[PDB]
């Protein structure tokens, strides 16, 4: 909402989970799973 | 000794120290940087004589300054031990010739360390070619000669302000700490009652949070700041507390919007201020810190502690105090006071050293950026020093300094008083500085600290008047960089033969004399009352021994430009401005005489120019040849002086160098062989001896205008060598290369009389405007022929090959005779930029003459252009029929309150014909037998120092006792004005008119290059209006008050075609045109085309703008 | 500009799927093109 | 030139003052310095 | 043999103003330089110089003086 | 890395250059600053021509291809009004 | 109130929609008045306008890809925020935050930006303009005219 956005876009990144192997081959399976669905 | 031609000199007072190395300003700062042999011989004698001097040269300490780093791991290292330097592989001529910059490579020897595998790869690296200040003073790039002016700059360190604001109805005080590089803190104190802090100017906040978030919690600060009410009051009304609740405070405060972080906070806090990288506080910096703060040994080099912030708070709340004198905390008693930013303390001087030191740091900045980019992508036990490090940041930043930079300034080379100006000049101007629009009326004063270290008179006249400044002809630069000057030491009043240069600091703790005062036979003061200046420039005087410090000289204050003029201390400071600004301006003659009056240091303005050719070694003279001079030395070695002749300067005018030395006479080292441009005999020489007749002459010179007679053109007397240099080259484009060539198309083969084979004009051909100089042929332009050309064609036939004339031209107004033609090839080895496959270079020179329109000066700031040259026979003649040279009008003296200049003209006279003055027993007869000016053969030059010259009295005696020239009587009254006859009419003037030899210059503004005009030329793209510029055949503008001028009038036709008509109306100009060439009348005005560009950028901002008319829309 | 005889000019309309239609020029000996876009929006 | 209007241009002004879409950003070809095709400097 | 011949004042108390002077002498010299632009077409409206004419000067000359001497006036439309 | 370069090829530079043509010359341009930084001096063309097996007037046109155009309204100098786009006729 | 009512007032007096105040379209300048002029040595000098047309018209087209497929609401978000910031650049290179810098070493000037000051249109090109049939030089006295 102010300037440098490049900023606001950091911030608007936020704290996201960083994703351990299970988790991310967990999440790719679901991919899998909503894509032949 | 026999250096220098004779000059009777007018000195009554001796001068214990003579002036120093013009050109140390340049060469010694450079020699700094490199640290060659001359640089290590200058220290090594300054520590065997135990003057401060620094031991580290400019590159080794930008070197070792680039610590070894490390990765994140810490494992492996880099570092540059040692720096060398090559021979350059091209010659100072061969750069200057085929566009080349004067550079040498750099080496250094640069080690790869890795602990992990205890691996230690030692190697040498080329950093780039490095360009080399010539021993003339000045930086040889691409060809041109371009030299790097000093720059003022605030001092790094601690600063301290007071103010007065008429709404608090209180004193308010600042407190600043600048440092060099790094970030800036502001403080001030009782703002409403209230102390506190500016971080960058970002947050409110208080003092006391700072000092929290330091390493001193409440209990300290409690105790030792135990004497001041207003900041405990501020420590009482805060409601924090805490060391981590500060700091989270600040943290939040800086940057808000994220969580507070004990070590992001910390770590930021550590950054901004303490970190020794980003906060690389200067030599400088530190040592004005622990000057004003009596900080008693605080690192000599590195970054601020607490304890200076600390110091800081005791300073600032001590001022706010009242009290003036405390001692300072960890030190001394020091002294409690508010100091001005117009304190010449306070200002620096960047020289040519420390800014190219500053340039590459930059650039070695971005490489080591680039490096820790690619070590972190790169594996170990494959890193070669020749691999992982790039050299292109270091030469880009050195080439953006050299190339396109404020301080890097195209050289004038007028004469050798505009190079001598331009490389002792300082500049407050540039990156890093203070800027023409940020500048008010306190920076522009002349400071009582300016005496001795900067010229008060010599400056730009323009809009930056006193934003640039010249140094002082005895200025000295400390090794910090502050601006030093010379001082006789006094002990118990008896002065001695010792000298210490002074700061701008240690002058007010002195008090300091003049070197007007006047001696006894011993050293003793003849006079006890002494006139003194002392602490803040107050003139009160003391009598009796209480002085500690005399001038070397009262030429001290004034600059060289400055310097050079006789009686300046006559003159108003306005005009001495003027003066000395136009000096710079004059141009070189054909063959120049040094000037009969002026001050006796002219011979060392120019030689220590270095265009004056003078001996490396001494000997004996072997042959001698306007091209070249050979000396056989005393050791047996051979050497010649190659001397330019004819060559080209930046600004046109001709630099050849005459000889005068005999075939073979005795040389001595330092002696004048050759001449250079306006010098006689190794003394300088910028214009001429000219008859002065002080009377208004039928209206011809109303108005400070200038009258003089033909005997100054069919004499040759005041004209001068004008070398044009314009170019074409060759390229291939998309359609094909043009080529140069004979074959002309289209064209009489008269005009073609004067070429070669290859397309060249010979050299020596006479050329005027419009003449062929080269043959270049345009490959192909587009082919849309109309019926009735192509019948044309068919009628007379026409060359198969379709070129288009696009050759060099003389351009309007200019003649010249070719006098030497440069022609570059691609196919040959020499180098061409890309695309380009012909190049060639063709100087044509003229030798104008002096004519009407022309602008003449003299040394006193006494200008004008020529209204007429009359004939010999029309001037008013003396008592022998001497006619006068120039008439002056006689009105300007008393308003411009320049009288400097009669007494001028008078010593001028009494120059040309000598006096026998010997056992006149009158008070100026002894004092010039004492001096030696009492037996002057007719001719000789006669030397008055700017502030020792000769008095009026003196002036008026010799007058009394000129020599007879014929008949046994003199012709000059001793009213100093002679009875002048009349050329036109014959009857003498009623009575009689001041005359006199003034020293005549001739400016630069010359009246060949100042005409222009415009019937119908090159118009301008983005909007139809007619562009500017002399050499593109432009129109003058029409500004806005003009157009006001002309509703004043009421004339609104006349303005309505100015807009219109003849400008910016496509559909008009070529309509009038063809109106006029016809005879027909001129038809009605459309619609300016810069007004349908207003309306298509309003259209385009999504604003309908409509134009309609009383029946619709348009 | 004076005497030139101008080629002949018919009009061909052309419509788009959002039902605007517009009138252009083609000159006779030109070939006629059933492909063309939309002056108002762009349209086949 | 009797009267001179002003006023908000909305997007059937833009529309009626345009001649075609510029969809693609490119100037000029880097050979042939011709203009492109329904993208910049556009023929 | 200049500009100054035609006295200034004679043509203000001859016109009773200046800038109906100025648009009257510029209208009457336009008339006059399409006279002699005419080539002999010999157009009616178009009226050739009242009073004796150099070889070459300009048409407003002409003017100045046709209205200095007083033989020519106009009216308002 | 490959959107992202495929991205600078075609939108970074005012003139379109196609991603072959700017992998061409920034390979050119790298090797180029390879032989700088090997021998220490500015090579020939001919040289980076026959190292890089192609012919040397197509090194002159890829290298004449490769450049950034300046902007019309660069200042002069001291004075503000005088612009660089008065100047081209 | 008062502030509020003399701007509101406009809309409802005169017959402009206030719908332009936000903006679909927008127009270009023609190619002349923002010209790409060939020079000297095969060098190409540009308008800023023909950059800031050139950076909206990547941004609209990145838009509309991203729209063409499923994305993100954060990525489409953002694409539609540096597409309403260059187009406010375009209009106004410095009127908000950082300008648009460029070359590194001025920021780029807009379209108002050449509609202001001693460069705009109205004070350096409208009511002052250059002449044809003009001429300079220095001057002289003369007592005989």
């Amino acid at each position: 909402a102010t300037a440098d956005p490049v900023k606001d876009y950091l911030k608007q990144i936020g704290k996201v989970p960083l994703l351990n192997a299970e988790q991310e081959v967990e999440l790719a399976k679901r991919i899998e799973a909503g894509l032949f669905a | 000794a026999s250096t220098a031609p004779l000059r009777i000199s007018f000195a009554k007072i001796k001068e214990p120290l003579e002036v120093p190395n013009l050109l140390a300003l340049q060469t010694e700062s450079f020699d700094w940087l490199l640290g060659n042999d001359a640089w290590k011989a200058r220290v090594e004698s300054a520590l065997e004589s135990g003057q401060d001097v620094p031991t580290k040269s400019g590159l080794e300490e930008i070197f070792e300054e680039i610590s070894p780093i490390e990765d994140f791991s810490g494992s492996m290292s880099l570092t540059f031990r040692d720096h060398r330097f090559e021979p350059p592989k091209n010659s100072i001529d061969e750069c200057k010739d085929r566009d080349f910059t004067y550079a040498a490579p750099l080496f250094v020897t640069a080690e790869f360390t890795n602990n992990e595998t205890g691996e230690i790869k030692s190697q040498t690296v080329f950093m780039g070619d490095f360009p080399l200040m010539t021993n003339k003073g000045t930086f040889v790039i691409n060809g041109t000669e371009r030299v790097v002016v000093s720059q003022l700059v605030r001092s790094p360190g601690v600063y301290f302000d007071s103010s007065i604001d008429k709404t608090s109805d209180k004193d308010i005080f600042s407190a600043k700490i600048i440092p060099s590089r790094g970030a800036w803190l502001e403080m001030e104190i009782d703002k409403r009652d209230m102390v506190g802090v500016r971080i960058d100017r970002k947050r409110k906040q208080s003092v006391t949070v700072l000092l929290k978030a330091l390493g001193w919690t409440t209990e300290q600060i409690l105790e030792e700041f135990g004497e001041y009410e207003s900041m405990r009051a501020t420590l009482e009304k805060d409601h924090t507390q805490g060391q981590d609740d500060a700091l989270l405070d600040i943290y939040r405060k800086l940057r808000p919007g994220e969580p507070p972080t004990r070590e992001a906070a910390q770590t930021l806090l550590e950054n901004l201020y303490f970190n020794p990288k980003r906060y690389d506080l200067a030599k400088v910096g530190r040592y004005k810190v622990n000057k004003k703060l009596g900080a008693d040994e605080p690192l000599d080099a590195g970054v601020l502690t607490t304890d200076d912030v600390i110091a800081t708070i005791k300073y600032l709340v001590k001022l706010h105090a009242g009290e003036t004198e405390t001692v300072g905390e960890s030190g001394r008693e020091i002294v409690v006071e508010t100091d001005d930013i117009d304190h010449f303390g306070n200002r620096r001087i960047r020289n040519v050293g420390e800014l190219i030191q500053n340039q590459v740091r930059t650039g070695l900045a971005r490489m080591e950026r680039v490096v820790r980019e690619r070590m972190t992508t790169q594996d170990v036990e494959a890193i070669t020093p020749q691999t992982l490090i790039n050299i292109r940041p270091v030469v880009a930043s050195i080439k953006e300094f050299f190339g396109t930079s404020q301080l890097s300034q195209f050289m004038d080379q007028n004469n050798p008083l505009s190079g001598l100006t331009h490389k002792r000049r300082l500049n407050a101007l540039g990156p890093g500085g203070l800027s023409r629009e940020r500048a008010g009326f306190e920076v522009r004063d002349v400071h009582p600290s300016h005496y001795g270290r900067m010229c008060p008179i010599e400056t730009p006249e323009g809009p930056n008047i006193g934003l640039i400044g010249s140094l002082a002809s005895y200025g000295r630069i400390n090794p910090f960089g502050f601006i030093e000057t010379p001082y006789r030491k006094v002990v118990e009043g008896q002065v001695t033969d010792d000298v210490d240069y002074l700061t701008a600091d240690e002058e007010d703790r002195f008090v300091i004399a003049q070197a007007n005062a006047a001696l006894g036979d011993d050293m003793r003061f003849a006079e006890a009352r002494v006139l003194v200046r002392r602490r803040g420039g107050e003139v009160d005087y003391v009598p009796g021994d209480d002085v500690d410090y005399m001038d070397v000289s009262p030429r001290q204050m004034v600059s060289v430009a400055t310097a050079m003029i006789p009686f300046l201390e006559h003159d108003d400071a306005n005009r001495a401005l003027m003066g000395a600004n136009m000096m710079r301006q004059a141009v070189p003659l054909i063959k120049s005489e040094s000037p009969l009056v002026g001050t006796g240091m002219e011979y060392r303005s120019a030689a220590d120019a270095g265009d004056v050719v003078k001996a490396e070694k001494a000997g004996v003279v072997q042959e001698v040849s306007a091209d070249y001079i050979t000396t056989t030395n005393d050791d047996g070695t051979y050497i010649t002086y190659r001397l330019a002749k004819f060559s080209r300067s930046n600004q046109g005018t001709s630099v050849n160098q005459k000889v005068i030395v005999a075939e073979g006479d005795r040389i001595i080292e330092g002696q004048v062989l050759a001449d250079g441009p306006a010098t006689e005999n190794g003394e300088m020489a910028l214009g001429k001896n000219l008859l002065v007749a002080f009377m208004p002459w039928e209206g011809h010179n109303y108005e400070d205008a200038i009258i003089l007679s033909q005997r100054l053109v069919q004499d040759d007397v005041l004209s001068s060598i004008h070398i044009e240099e314009h170019e074409v080259d060759a390229r291939d484009t998309k359609l094909g290369p043009e080529e140069i060539t004979r074959d002309i198309p289209n064209v009489s083969e008269e005009v073609l009389a004067d070429l070669d084979e290859r397309g060249i004009i010979r050299i020596g051909a006479e050329v005027v405007a419009g003449d062929i100089l080269v043959g270049k042929v345009t490959p192909k332009g587009e082919t849309e022929l109309t019926p009735e050309e192509r019948l044309l064609r068919a009628i007379f036939g026409e060359k198969a090959r379709e070129v288009r004339d696009t050759s060099l031209k003389v351009p309007h107004g200019e003649i010249g005779k070719v006098i030497g033609v440069r022609v570059f090839d691609r196919e040959e080895g020499d180098e061409l930029p890309p695309g380009v496959n012909q190049l060639v270079r063709v100087y044509v020179a003229q030798k104008r003459k002096i004519t009407d329109g022309d602008k003449l000066a003299g040394r006193h700031g006494n200008k004008g252009v020529i209204s007429k040259i009359n004939p010999i026979e029309d001037m008013p003649f003396l008592e022998d029929g001497t006619p006068v040279d120039i008439i002056l009008n006689p009105l300007a003296v008393p308003s411009r309150m320049n009288p400097g200049q009669v007494l001028e003209i008078h010593l001028g006279w009494l120059a040309s014909r000598g006096w026998d003055v010997s056992g006149l027993a009158e008070e100026w007869a002894q004092r010039l037998q004492v001096i030696g000016a009492d037996k002057v053969e007719p001719g000789t030059n006669v030397a008055t120092p700017v502030f020792d010259g000769a008095r009026e009295d003196e002036l008026a005696g010799l007058l009394q006792h000129t020599i007879p020239n014929r008949d046994g009587e003199r012709m000059v009254l001793p009213s100093g004005k002679a009875r002048l006859f009349d050329g036109r009419s014959g009857e003498p003037f009623p009575e009689p008119i001041s005359v006199g030899y003034m020293y005549i210059l001739k400016l630069h503004h010359l009246v060949d290059d100042k005409l222009h005009a415009r019937s119908t030329g090159p118009y301008s793209m983005i909007t139809q209006q007619p562009l500017g510029g002399k050499a593109q055949f432009g129109g003058q503008r029409f500004g806005e008050m003009e157009v006001w001028a002309l509703e004043a009038y009421g004339a609104a036709y006349a303005l309505q075609e100015l807009l219109t008509i003849k400008s910016d109306d496509v559909t008009g100009r070529v309509k009038v045109y063809e109106a006029i060439v016809k005879g027909e009348n001129i038809p009605e005005p459309g619609i300016p085309e810069s007004f349908k560009v207003l309306i298509k950028e309003m259209q385009s901002l999504c604003l309908n703008v409509e134009v309609l008319s009383s029946d619709g829309m348009s | 500009d004076r005497g030139i005889d101008l080629a002949p000019r018919q009009a061909v309309e052309y419509a788009c799927e959002k039902g605007h239609r517009f009138e252009m020029p083609f000159s006779v000996e030109a070939e006629i093109p059933p492909e063309w876009e939309c002056k108002v929006c762009g349209a086949q | 030139f009797d009267e001179l209007r002003i006023g908000l241009a909305t997007a059937d002004d833009i529309r009626q003052w345009s001649h075609g879409e510029v969809k693609k950003p490119e100037t000029i070809n880097y050979r042939t310095l011709k203009p492109e095709k329904d993208g910049l400097f556009c023929e | 043999e200049g500009i100054i011949n035609p006295p200034i004042d004679e043509l203000l108390e001859a016109t009773d103003s200046k800038y109906s002077l100025v648009i009257y002498a510029a209208k009457r010299a336009r008339q006059i330089n399409a006279y002699y632009s005419q080539l002999g077409e010999g157009l009616l409206e178009y009226v050739g110089p009242l009073v004796d004419t150099h070889v070459h000067e300009k048409p407003l000359s002409i003017a100045l003086r046709e209205i200095n001497a007083g033989l020519l006036t106009s009216e308002a439309i | 890395r490959q959107a992202i370069t495929r991205a600078m090829a075609d939108q970074a530079r005012t003139i379109r250059i196609p991603v072959h043509m700017v992998e061409v010359i920034n390979k050119l341009a790298r090797v180029q600053r390879q032989m700088l930084q090997d021998l220490g001096r500015e090579p020939t063309p001919e040289e980076l021509a026959k190292e890089l097996d192609m012919t040397p007037e197509k090194v002159i046109e890829v290298q004449k291809y490769g450049r950034e155009p300046i902007s019309l309204h660069t200042p002069l100098g001291e004075d503000g009004d005088s612009e660089f786009g008065d100047l081209i006729e | 109130a008062l502030k509020r009512l003399k701007v509101v007032s406009a809309f409802l007096q005169t017959s402009n929609s206030p719908k332009g105040m936000v903006l679909d379209c927008v127009p270009v300048i023609p190619p002349d008045l923002r010209p790409m002029v060939q020079l000297d040595g095969g060098r190409f000098a540009t308008s800023d306008l023909n950059d800031l047309y050139r950076r909206v018209i990547n941004r609209n087209n990145r838009l509309k890809r991203l729209l063409d497929l499923g994305a993100p609401e954060i990525i489409v978000n953002n694409e539609k925020r540096m597409l309403q910031e260059a187009v406010d650049a375009l209009f106004d290179n410095g009127r908000r935050g950082r300008p648009v810098t460029g070359p590194g070493n001025r920021p780029l000037k807009s379209l108002s930006d050449m509609l202001k000051g001693k460069q705009g249109r109205f004070r350096q090109n409208l009511l002052g303009k250059r002449v044809d049939y003009s001429a300079r030089s220095v001057i002289v006295v003369g007592p005989q005219l």
